[PDB]
């Protein structure tokens, strides 16, 4: 069993910066694919930003230039960098990972676990 | 002390899969490689609907039989669905020629329109066009086909008839017509006023002559007589000419089409719906990206190969042991 | 097995272990648990998907249809065309069922050499600093926290540094 | 010291099998799977005998050449025998219509009755039932088909005939005649009393007017003269009538008959046996549950897949090392 | 041979085991014999009967004909008879023999793994109570009577009780 | 201290080959099994030339089209080349009877010679022989075809004629024919002095009588006559006798010719060359042991069995580890 | 690798080595060198010929022309001869494919398997008289000429011979 | 080489009781299948009893009911003890052993053993 | 790499004798097959004969009966014992080796090698 802890989430006034971060109980350095999903009240969850095991990095448009995902191998952690925040970013931002690339299902989807979420709010 | 130990994965599955030197292995994950279900429905193919005779076979949808009025509506299809034994096909009796062959031709056409090739009206001003047979009835009424026209004599005469078509529209056009073969010569002499007649149909690569054949015969639909029905596919720039003095059932209505090769007829019982699918069967259609199922040998389309396994899953997982 | 390994000296599969097709247990005084190991469950699932994605898409489908219809002077070729569609079905059912069978049992020794190899692999890398218990495992002749085992199953262990308390302690025994 | 081996067996096999590293491996145990012997001999396939056809054809089997009277006492057959080049086929010459077609229908029957469907005696008050040829000898004396009757003219007179059969036998009837085409007009006065003839034969789905054609050939089999064979299948409860003024070759016995789908013809000079099989080559019958043989590709039922292999054996046991 | 064992260390076959396919041969001083191993050689004797078996059922087999006959008129239509009469021997020869090739390939890979599993689990057992002479054989520390042979093949043998008694005569060598 | 090490060979091979567990793996060591190469030239297939028809179809080519003069040379050949529409076959309009049976039969012929089977000085006392078209133009001049003369009347008068020919070449002998129908019946007493005419043409097993059938229909090559074309094999020692009081187009030359089952037809563009080859393909010629081919699915001979793959490269080294 | 040396724990492989697929690479006080096992590289190489030679020629062709021709009334015969020719060029395009992939994996496997045999061949002949560096290399404890190392690769090396000397630097150490 | 050496033949009257036994050189606990047959003369050698590895017992309807088969495995002994025994029972009874399962032939029937026979007779 | 030398060239009066050498720096116990080839100006290379492993020999038709081949285990040595000698005899001489037996190129014709050549003049 693998345990993904989020933390940093609190209120922000628009145009600043906030920077999440997980914690993985296993260690992060093989793991295929860490991932930040957020979620509105009244809305689906969205995926947010990737970080593959190459280093390349996926962004949606609406975060894009200014969000920064990234790992951290030696303390277990993966960080994402909110800079410029709107108040449309509001949202509980959920850490995502899964240990493996199976794209056929071939393992059954073993690997997959999902963080408890930190919720982070621009008003004002 | 201390230890470490290396081991393997365990699961709660109960998948099986058979193996050279074992038969129905536990393993922890598998994938199946045979589609064994289907919708029960007919869905469109290539994006576009099938066409539905419902209660008439190909001979009576073509031909125009009083009973499918109500097909004669649609232009476009990929396949044909029609009943295992058509109810309404050739309401007055005789050989249909090339009948197979036929309908392989109008297995799928893209573009399909019918046109009045010689009008009721302008055509036959010296000839009855009102005949009429109680073999081919529409709500208790004696009527004919709606693409053919019965040729009788008119004012105690049968004229030479001589009519040409010239295919000008830029696609082929199918032409079908009729032979009428009287059970009796007192008949003969009653419709066509001659004995000896005869009916040549030619085009620039078709050449035949008909001669009526008249004989005693056993009722087929409550008829002696026969007809005999005949068609052509007419290239575009070629004229085809139409000549009697008798027995002729003249064509009405042609159709200009454009194929769509390599589909074809299914016998079905399922109803119909708006789904799409790559495959369709006549149980009904299939999805999937698996490479092989054991749903129905006959398919329309790029479909998985059929085979007569019941079980093709092949492990991926280990085996297991929990 | 063919390698001797998964239903062989190592009798048994984890329950325990959800993070992968291959992986660890350990003990020592700190704690006990299951830990996957990444790096050859990942070569095993890239293997295996480029294998079922082979079996699947060498298939390739042309837009086709089987039925035909015949009259009665046409029977021999009513049985000709019935020939050539119980033929390819005859073919097709017996390649698809040999396939499977035959590359089922492949797989299975495909993950049984995977274990082999991970085993031998911690046995070159700890030599004589542990014992073979015979059932999968190492008892360590010393002491070896968390941060050695994430050494052995990282293969970056090390074995000078508990060489000498190694010795001594197989020297006693 | 004391020591215990871990070895493996070894034995005076001398089997050798091919592996794709090497070939000719001796190996301790193996299983063949390449059937390559028969017994040179004909046996029931399905359980039951075939028909030997002997020195005729199918041609000449149902029509009834002289030659071939002990053939019409069976009734029940799984496949048929014939010889390669067969003797005694058609004794006068003609064109026998769709006669691979009719090979085919006739390929295997599950019941199959003969019976007289126009009496010789009752049948024909007006017209002589006794014309001989010298093309169809049978011990020195000119004669004629047994299922076929030559009508030709009585008291200076050939009359009008029309004859009709309804299938009231709940099973398909086969029916075989013929039209006779002198090479002479002079022939055709004295034979039909007339320059110009015709036949008509109908059913219910059958249709075909038979004009004779007068002119000089080449001789077959002493015969300027021909004699064109036809046959059709008559459905239960359909009526067959027959209408001629002359050249008509009568039917006289008729069969119905019951099929067995998916059997065929076999050339073979192999002797007759009461052994059974699931599978009959001309070379002879072959047992055993061996998926292959290399025997014959022509085969009958449930066979092992021929294959062109002269050797198909797979090992069991280990390397042969003595 | 793909594991090494049969025509590799162990270098040759006995023919006087009769019993089975693979076994032991034991040498101590109450006598001399060949004995066989039931378990694994009964599990071979399954996998590859069900091997036979599929190999042999998977062939299903219709009541069908091959021959067909045409007239003068219709060459095309006994061509094509032929290309498909052909065609599908064609296959069907060159799917068996490729099909027995490979397998029998595989068979003999199959018991040299069952020849070299047997030795590693018998040298697992003995473990430093004797050492390897290399041509498949273990020579024993300690003496070791019928009954003992009796463990090492049952997969039962003791190590602890032969134990102090092999590390004197080690010691002395 | 002293070393010894186990290692593997490497190289700076770029090959690349797949696996079933890996994808574009770099080895030391390959084979290719697919030939994708071809000549781009036709060759001679089992030793002997192939047979250009250039301009000219096999109908023309075989009934001796003025335009194909230059063919009539060759006596051997091995497979047909045609072009994919050919410009020049029957230069007269009609149909061709069986004419794809006749393509296959002629598809390859060991030994081919022609021969006058009716000689145009000897044969015709009473016929004109002399008959042309301008629908059959060689240099300008209006001709007609080298092997089939067009009789028509001397003398106000079209005898009857009867003409024979016995086989006696111990090889086949292709005859072809043709019977002319008239646009009107002005036309036909012009020609044949008769308004009923007849063509037959019978042997020992060939019977066919022709009629001819007079009527208007649509111009094709400037023509709205018909002349239908007609082949046999005449078997030897049978006599093929020809019985026509109007309407034959009557052989002059005909053909003995002895066979070389297997081969055929290929539609090529393709220049010609003196090599030599086991297959040949339209695109060009192929060699190679190579088991697999993706050069072109029609082959003539035994070839490679075509596959649609791209790349076929099985390894025989290692994984080059550098 | 399914065996574990090659891409295993023997990392790499020589350009240096142009004679042969496996062989020796040796240090000593009188030179370095690559050096080929002919005997296990002909033995790969006669059963690798063999394997391609079969692959080839059981694949018999006899002289046939596919193309066929059909007037506008053979519509139905010209399909049935159209799915004829494609129902043969499906299955040997299916045939062909899997049977290079399959055949392909398990010709790595071989040499991996080859590899493999050769380094415990040589591990059971040196024994106790050299250490396993881990790479495929070992260690001697005694000194080992140019003739010394030729009768390791030749398998006539003599265990006894330098046996007492690998003891003492053993002991020394 | 197997050994089978039967014991304990001899003449017996009607409603009597009797066990054979049946003494095997090697191991008997993997052996698939022990048979007794019994052969009367002029008659054919007849399967009696057959105990399997798996514990499952199959019996002649003759013999049914009143015959019983065991194995001692710790003896390497096979046993069938005859109860309510008849006249028409008379016959020399012989011990038949079979190591594997080889339905096919596989392994060319290696491992099938005969013994030498023990003749019981009930009389009077 | 392998090192191919010969020795013993040298002039030599009609009807006599001498025989060539070449010394091969590696083992020739297991090699497949070794040649001898001549050439002279203006003409090709000829095999002339050939020692396999097996211990057969092959030769050419014009030094048959008078030329004999033998290698030595022992020294790593290839010998070609030519007797009779003919003017027409004189050629360079070449050492030719193949390790393996490779017929269908499966190894890439790995393992052969070429001497630096020897030259016999055989005059007067
Ligand atoms: C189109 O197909 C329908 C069937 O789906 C045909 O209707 C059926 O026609 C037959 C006559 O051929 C009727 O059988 C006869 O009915 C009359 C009157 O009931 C009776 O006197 C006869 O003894 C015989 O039973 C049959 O009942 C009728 N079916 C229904 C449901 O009405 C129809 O004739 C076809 N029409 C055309 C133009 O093809
Ligand atoms: C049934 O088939 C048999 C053959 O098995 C036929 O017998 C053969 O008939 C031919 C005539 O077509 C005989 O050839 C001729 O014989 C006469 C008299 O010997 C001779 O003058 C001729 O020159 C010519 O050679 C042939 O000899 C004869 N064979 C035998 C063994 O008698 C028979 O005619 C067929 N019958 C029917 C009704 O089909
Ligand atoms: C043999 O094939 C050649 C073609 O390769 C035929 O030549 C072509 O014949 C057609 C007539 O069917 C010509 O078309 C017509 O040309 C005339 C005069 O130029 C013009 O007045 C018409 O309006 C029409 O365009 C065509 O030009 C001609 N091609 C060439 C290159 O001359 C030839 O007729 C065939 N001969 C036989 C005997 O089959
Ligand atoms: C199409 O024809 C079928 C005949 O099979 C019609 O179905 C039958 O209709 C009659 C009444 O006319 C009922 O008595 C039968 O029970 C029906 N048959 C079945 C199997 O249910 C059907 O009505 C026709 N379709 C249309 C639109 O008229
Ligand atoms: C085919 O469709 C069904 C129903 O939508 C779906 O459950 C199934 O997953 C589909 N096939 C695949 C391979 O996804
Ligand atoms: C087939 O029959 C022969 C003769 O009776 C027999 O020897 C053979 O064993 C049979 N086949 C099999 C598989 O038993
Ligand atoms: C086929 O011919 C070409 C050209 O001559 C040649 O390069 C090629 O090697 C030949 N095929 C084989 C297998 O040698």
């Amino acid at each position: 069993e693998v345990q993904l802890v989020e933390s940093g989430g609190g209120l922000v006034q628009p145009g600043g910066s906030l920077r999440l971060s997980c914690a993985v109980s296993i260690s992060i350095f093989d793991i295929y694919a860490m991932d930040w999903y957020r979620q509105a009240p009244g809305k689906q969850r969205d995926l947010v930003a990737t970080s593959f095991r190459d280093g390349s990095t996926n962004y949606a448009d609406s975060v894009k230039g200014r969000f920064t995902i990234s790992r951290d191998n030696a303390k277990n952690t993966l960080y994402l960098q909110m800079n410029s925040l709107k108040p449309e970013d509001t949202a509980v931002y959920l850490c995502h990972v899964s240990l493996y690339r199976d794209p056929l299902g071939v393992a059954g989807g073993m690997g997959v676990y999902w963080g408890k979420g930190a919720l982070v709010t621009v008003s004002s | 002390g201390d230890t470490i130990c290396i081991g393997y994965h365990a699961n709660n599955s109960t998948d099986t899969v058979d193996t050279v030197l074992e038969k129905n292995v536990t393993v922890t994950h598998s994938v199946n490689l045979l589609e064994d279900s289907h919708n029960g429905k007919l869905c469109r193919l290539k994006g576009i609907a099938p066409l539905q005779l419902g209660n008439c076979s190909v001979a009576g949808w073509i031909l125009g039989n009083p009973e499918c009025e109500l097909l004669i509506s649609r232009e476009s299809w990929s396949y044909i669905v029609e009943k295992p034994n058509p109810e309404n096909g050739t309401c007055y009796p005789g050989h249909f020629a090339d009948y197979e062959e036929l309908r392989e031709q109008l297995s799928s056409v893209s573009s399909f329109e019918r046109f009045e090739i010689f009008p009721k009206e302008s055509s036959w001003p010296n000839h009855t066009t009102t005949g009429v047979s109680a073999s081919c009835s529409h709500n208790g009424e004696s009527s004919f086909y709606k693409n053919l026209l019965w040729l009788t004599g008119k004012n105690g005469l049968y004229p030479n008839l001589s009519k040409s078509y010239a295919n000008n529209k830029e696609k082929e056009v199918l032409v079908l017509w009729g032979v009428h073969h009287p059970p009796n010569i007192g008949d003969q002499r009653a419709l066509y006023h001659k004995e000896n007649a005869y009916v040549s149909v030619v085009s620039s690569h078709y050449s035949r002559k008909f001669t009526p054949e008249i004989a005693k015969r056993p009722k087929v639909r409550d008829q002696e007589g026969r007809i005999n029905y005949y068609w052509t596919l007419l290239e575009p720039g070629d004229t085809i000419i139409f000549e009697a003095n008798g027995n002729l059932i003249a064509p009405r209505y042609a159709f200009a089409l454009s194929r769509g090769f390599g589909s074809g007829i299914i016998n079905s019982n399922a109803p119909m719906d708006e789904c799409d699918a790559k495959c369709q069967t006549p149980q009904g259609a299939i999805n999937s990206s698996l490479p092989f199922q054991n749903v129905h040998p006959v398919t329309i389309g790029e479909c998985p190969k059929y085979v007569r396994s019941a079980k093709l899953r092949m492990v991926t997982g280990l085996r297991n042991i929990p | 097995g063919l390698f001797g390994a998964i239903a062989g000296f190592i009798e048994g599969g984890w329950t325990g272990m959800v993070d992968g097709w291959y992986g660890y247990h350990h003990q020592n005084e700190q704690g006990s648990g299951y830990a996957a190991d990444q790096k050859s469950t990942q070569n095993a699932i890239n293997g295996i998907t480029n294998k079922v994605n082979s079996v699947i898409e060498k298939m390739n489908t042309q837009f086709t249809a089987v039925g035909k219809e015949f009259n009665k002077l046409e029977r021999r070729m009513e049985n000709l065309n019935k020939k050539v569609d119980d033929g390819f079905i005859d073919i097709w059912t017996y390649n698809a069922e040999l396939l499977v069978l035959l590359e089922n049992e492949r797989t299975l020794d495909f993950h049984d050499s995977n274990v082999k190899n991970l085993y031998e692999k911690v046995k070159s890398q700890l030599k004589n600093n542990a014992k073979e218990i015979g059932n999968g495992c190492f008892e360590f002749y010393h002491k070896c926290n968390d941060e050695c085992m994430e050494s052995v199953k990282n293969g970056t262990y090390d074995y000078p540094k508990y060489s000498e308390e190694s010795k001594l302690n197989r020297e006693k025994i």
